[PDB]
RNA sequence: CAGGCUGAUCUUCCCCAAGAGUCCAUAUCGACGGGAUGGUUUGGCACCUCGAUGUCGGCUCGUCGCAUCCUGGGGCUGGAGCAGGUCCCAAGGGUUGGGCUGUUCGCCCAUUAAAGCGGCACGCGAGCUGGGUUUAGAACGUCGUGAGACAGUUCGGUCUCUAUCCGCCGCGCGCGUCAGAAGCUUGAGGAAACCUGUCCCUAGUACGAGAGGACCGGGACGGACGAACCUCUGGUAUACCAGUUGUCCCACCAGGGGCACGGCUGGAUAGCCACGUUCGGACAGGAUAACCGCUGAAAGCAUCUAAGCGGGAAACCUCUUCCAAGACCAGGCUUCUCACCCUCUAGGAGGGAUAAGGCCCCCCGCAGACCACGGGAUUGAUAGACCAGACCUGGAAGCCUAGUAAUAGGUGCAGGGAACUGGCACUAACCGGCCGAAAACUUAC
RNA sequence: CACGAAUGGCGUAACGACUUCUCAACUGUCUCAACCAUAGACUCGGCGAAAUUGCACUACGAGUAAAGAUGCUCGUUACGC
């Protein structure tokens, strides 16, 4: 029942969609740049999800210009203010770490339907 | 249940394995027998983790537990006595009795029971 | 490192000299004797610096005497370095290290006046 | 997680194409050198037809790894392939393109020119 | 003057600043706290103040201890420390029968915090001394994580009182030092420090202010 | 070969001052002569060891000297500033990675605040290697008629030993500290640690034709090292979950099991850990080293000194962390038990039974080689089982449907599961043994 | 310094568990180490050696000595096993 949970209670946020693995998003992150404060937009799969609570996170893997980029953010972290869900993947494993060595149209993951 | 902290019981990993099916087997069969102090200790939680399979008896728990002990006539007696019985009991299915030494090597010795006070 | 040999050019004349050594074996052998026991490394060194010394001194003699400008020394990787690490702060600011060839070929006035040009040229610059 | 005899890709249009790592700058005995993090390296390819030659001795700055670098906000940033960026005294591209995405970590190090040019800083 | 608490180790987590930044912090169960003696310099020689903290079954005091809580007019703790303060001015902020609480600490201080470290067991040369090894190939000759030599010969002849060897590590007092508390809470006594503190789980701590900064 | 005596040679200085430095011996060098320290070099002697003291280099581990490479404090300068030269004090910490060579040494590459010099059997082979070298093989060059030789070369060639004593690193048993115990502590005396850079403000200021460019004083961020810890990131996982190859078995289908490195693959909670996260070197005071001074005679002047009074550094003493009353001057503040019988010939001693308290047996631990330490023991949540949660895996069996089949979909965030958390006396902590408490006397009040 | 022509001279496709130099792939050889299992080591019960051995309730420093001292001198330190 996670002893310190009457702690990580109140740092917990609301309104983080239910996705998984496999799932492509695009998270709107905030970046600081001279005390102006813009958003940014990181689109791509979602290949793993590491529960422990309030110290959960999950990982985005996208391909920028032919070099492929990995981000891994806290699922409750104030700076993501929003998460857009836009597909539900098919796949057969709970970590998808076999597609770092995938270029391509072998990348391409299934879909719900 | 728990992994042993230490070195295995048997030797290796692969006999204690093949050695607590071999203690279960016959401990479901004569309903008491006498081991070494460790064996007989090592053995508590396996052999009540097979009899809570039992008295859940179902298809799918049946052939859980065949895959542990083997024997079809001691698969039987699980599910048709010894699962019944135990109905009324929320764990703590087994007992364990020390006894004297062994005089070859001086080995501690006990008995594990099963237990059939209701 | 055997010896050495200097020339001091004053102009119309030139003075010649042979510097010779007294540590005879200055070549190390591969041997050493029954499992090492006697070795000729320190016995060598102690040559090689000997010479080294004795050429030090009579390069410093004729510095101290006829005040020269430039100081050239032709020699190897191994045996010009170590020398120049002996001489004094006076003379070692004023030493320029050639890349000449072995002591037993010699050389002559035409080639010592090629070699010294380049030098000259960038001193008078 | 770059150190002596480390070899990465040069990701300018100088005529580049590896390098090997020579020294990290930044103290004596310095082990690793990521994201930002200038060192000295040597030319060990080279196009027939452009500036830079091989054997050359020169400066880079590194803008991917494929270690992982922790956030002040605790998120993490990943590549596929370590790169460089060749640069000169003043802190500059010695060439005029970038190719590839750059880390946010040059914008603190005040690589203000190279990231202009960058087609993205994530 | 100087201000310390006893308390108990509960675990590690995580939160957030108000500059979005992360901060690991450490949860200690700053609980009550009860004065049972004070050291005066007329009866010891020196100032201090002892605190006890913990809850003990009645059954479960020896009857000498008990005598010693019943001469002060306070229930039986399990655990009896001591706070030692600089001069005998300090003395008067406290008296027999207080009640110390989490909330003498505010935020943003600086905190040092004493604790017992976890256990090694027998380790070696590697583990408790950071002895680099010796090669694992190049025809090594079974001396792949020992020493190695332990002196010079003939002069001295003996081995140099203080040589680093094999033994029991862990298992120590250590104190951290200028640790920053991030938060109080009131409603639970839990001090949410940021950073690591000796000890496992469910340990004895002691809270005490920072000597340096503070 | 090592140790010993000597110090010709070597090394570190010093006395005189011809000269160089434009003028100017002594800012900086310093000839011809002379006087010494050290015991690193080459040597001289042959004093211990030939019924045996294994040679060079590398590795691992160190400890000491200062004749100081960096950091610290000053005097002089042929010191405008930045940067230097030389000398005096100073050993707290620090002193990089590669190319060639068996090589110590040395040159070079890239940096750095710096890439110091030496002693310890040229430290260290009952700690490791065996590259060089003189066992036995073969070949080159030279010498010899020859067998062979060579301070000239080349390719190869078994590194033995269960620690008795001192020494060092950890851990127990016994007794003592004037009745038997239990909490909390004082500390004499010891151990650990000490490193340093870049940038910004003052300030483009002082200084300088200009180029350049500060002291003093604040602030930010690092490199190397050390410690604690496991929230994050990564590593491992021999009783976790899933796929799959070969073969044998459970009568057969279905579903599983044994063996093949856990058969091999994809993941992986707890524990341990670094590549991870936090923290540290301090501030302040005292006595000083070189150095700078105040007042002032012997000696009507002058003089930091002979009387007196002061400033002064990473060295020293306090200060930070840890051990510590076997500290024999064996400490202090308190709280418990604070009383019973028998015998010798009752002088003293011996014996048995107890109190407070402790130990063994039993259940355990993230405590652990054993011991020890910590927790529990029915007035009980200590371990296991049981129920639930967190977490890992990834959609179990059976049935139904679609497809000729391989297969897919529903029932269904399914089934399985160890370490983390909370409940529950169901199993085991038992109708139990052993230890353990007081001669008095003198003086003072 | 000090090759040389059947103690042959100069080359040579194929070949070599021979010697030397370099490159690609690969990796715990290394930066820099971490974790798991088995056999010893550790504890309990049984049997039960060996080389060695003038002695013994066998400290350290600075010295002295056949010139490198547990055993001599002066000090320092040290409860028994």
């Amino acid at each position: 029942m996670n002893t310190l949970d009457f702690v990580d209670q109140a740092s917990l946020r609301d309104d983080i969609p239910t996705f998984s693995p496999g799932d492509t998003v695009n998270v709107h992150v905030k970046v600081i740049e001279g005390s102006k404060e813009r958003i940014q937009v990181f689109k791509g799969v979602v290949i793993r999800r590491q529960g422990g609570g309030i110290s959960e996170t999950f990982t985005v893997r996208k391909e920028s210009y032919g070099v492929g980029v990995e981000r891994t953010f806290p699922v409750h972290s104030p700076n993501i203010d929003h998460i857009d869900v836009l597909t539900r993947g098919d796949v057969r494993r709970a970590k998808l770490y076999y597609l770092r060595e995938l270029r391509g149209k072998k990348a391409k993951i299934k879909e719900k339907r | 249940p728990k992994p042993t902290k230490g070195p295995r019981l048997g030797g290796s990993s692969s006999h204690q394995s093949a050695l607590l099916a071999n203690l279960a087997t016959s401990l479901f069969e004569h309903g008491r027998i006498k081991t070494t102090e460790p064996k007989a200790r090592a053995l508590r939680p396996y052999a009540e983790k097979l009899i809570t399979h039992a008295k859940k008896g179902a298809l799918h728990n049946r052939r859980e537990v065949m895959k542990k002990i083997r024997d079809k006539d001691v698969v039987h007696t699980l599910f048709a006595e010894i699962g019944p019985f135990y109905a009324d009991r929320n764990g703590g299915y087994t007992r364990i009795i020390k006894v004297e030494n062994r005089k070859g090597d001086n080995a501690p010795m006990a008995v594990i029971e099963l237990v059939r006070e209701k | 490192h055997t010896g050495a040999d200097v020339k001091l050019y004053q102009g119309a004349t030139i003075s010649s000299t042979k510097i010779d050594g007294v540590g005879y074996p200055v070549h190390k052998p591969v041997t050493a004797g029954w499992n090492g026991y006697g070795d000729f490394q320190h016995t060598t060194e102690e040559a090689i610096r000997m010479n080294c010394r004795a050429v030090a001194d009579h390069l410093t003699r004729l510095v101290d005497a006829a005040d020269p400008e430039v100081v050239f020394v032709s020699g190897e990787v191994r045996s010009r370095t170590d020398l120049l690490s002996t001489l004094p702060q006076r003379v070692a600011v004023r030493v320029s290290q050639l890349h000449a060839g072995p002591r037993k070929s010699a050389l002559d006035e035409e080639e010592i006046w090629d070699l010294t040009s380049a030098e000259f040229t960038r001193r008078r610059y | 997680m770059i150190q002596q005899e480390s070899r990465l890709k040069v990701a300018d249009n100088t005529g580049a194409k590896e390098i090997l790592c020579i020294r990290v700058l930044g103290g004596s005995s310095r082990r690793y050198a990521g994201i930002g993090d200038v060192i000295v390296a040597t030319v060990k390819d080279a196009i027939p037809g452009g500036n830079v030659k091989r054997g050359d001795v020169v400066k880079a700055v590194v803008v991917r790894t494929v270690k992982e670098r922790r956030r002040a906000d605790g998120s993490y940033i990943k590549f596929d392939e370590n790169a460089a960026v060749i640069i000169k005294n003043d802190n500059d591209p010695r060439g005029t393109r970038i190719f590839g995405p750059v880390g946010r970590e040059l914008r603190e190090k005040k690589f203000m020119k190279i990231v202009s040019l960058a087609p993205e800083v994530l | 003057a100087r201000k310390g608490i006893l308390g108990t180790k509960l675990g590690m987590t995580q939160v957030f600043d108000e500059n979005n930044k992360v901060v690991p912090v450490t949860v200690v169960k700053a609980g009550p706290n009860v004065v049972t003696r004070i050291r005066t310099t007329e009866r010891d020689g020196y100032s201090a103040v002892q605190l006890a903290y913990g809850e003990i079954s009645p059954r479960k005091v020896i009857k000498p201890v008990a005598g010693q809580f019943a001469a002060a007019g306070v229930n039986p703790r399990r655990h009896v420390a001591e706070l030692r303060l600089d001069d005998e001015a300090a003395v008067a902020e406290y008296e027999v029968g207080q009640e110390l609480t989490a909330e003498i600490f505010s935020d943003g201080a600086y905190v040092d915090v004493t604790g017992t470290s976890k256990g090694k067991g027998f380790a070696g040369t590697m583990k408790r001394h950071g002895f680099r090894g010796q090669g694992a190939a190049h025809g090594a000759q079974a001396v792949h994580r020992r020493p190695g030599s332990i002196g010079g010969c003939a002069t001295p002849g003996r081995v140099f009182k203080g040589t680093r060897m094999s033994g029991r590590m862990g298992n120590d007092r250590v104190t951290t030092q200028n640790l920053k508390v991030h938060k109080v809470d009131a409603e639970n006594g839990v001090l949410l420090i940021k950073g690591a503190i000796p000890g496992r789980n469910g340990g004895l701590v002691v809270v005490r202010s920072a000597i340096k900064r503070g």
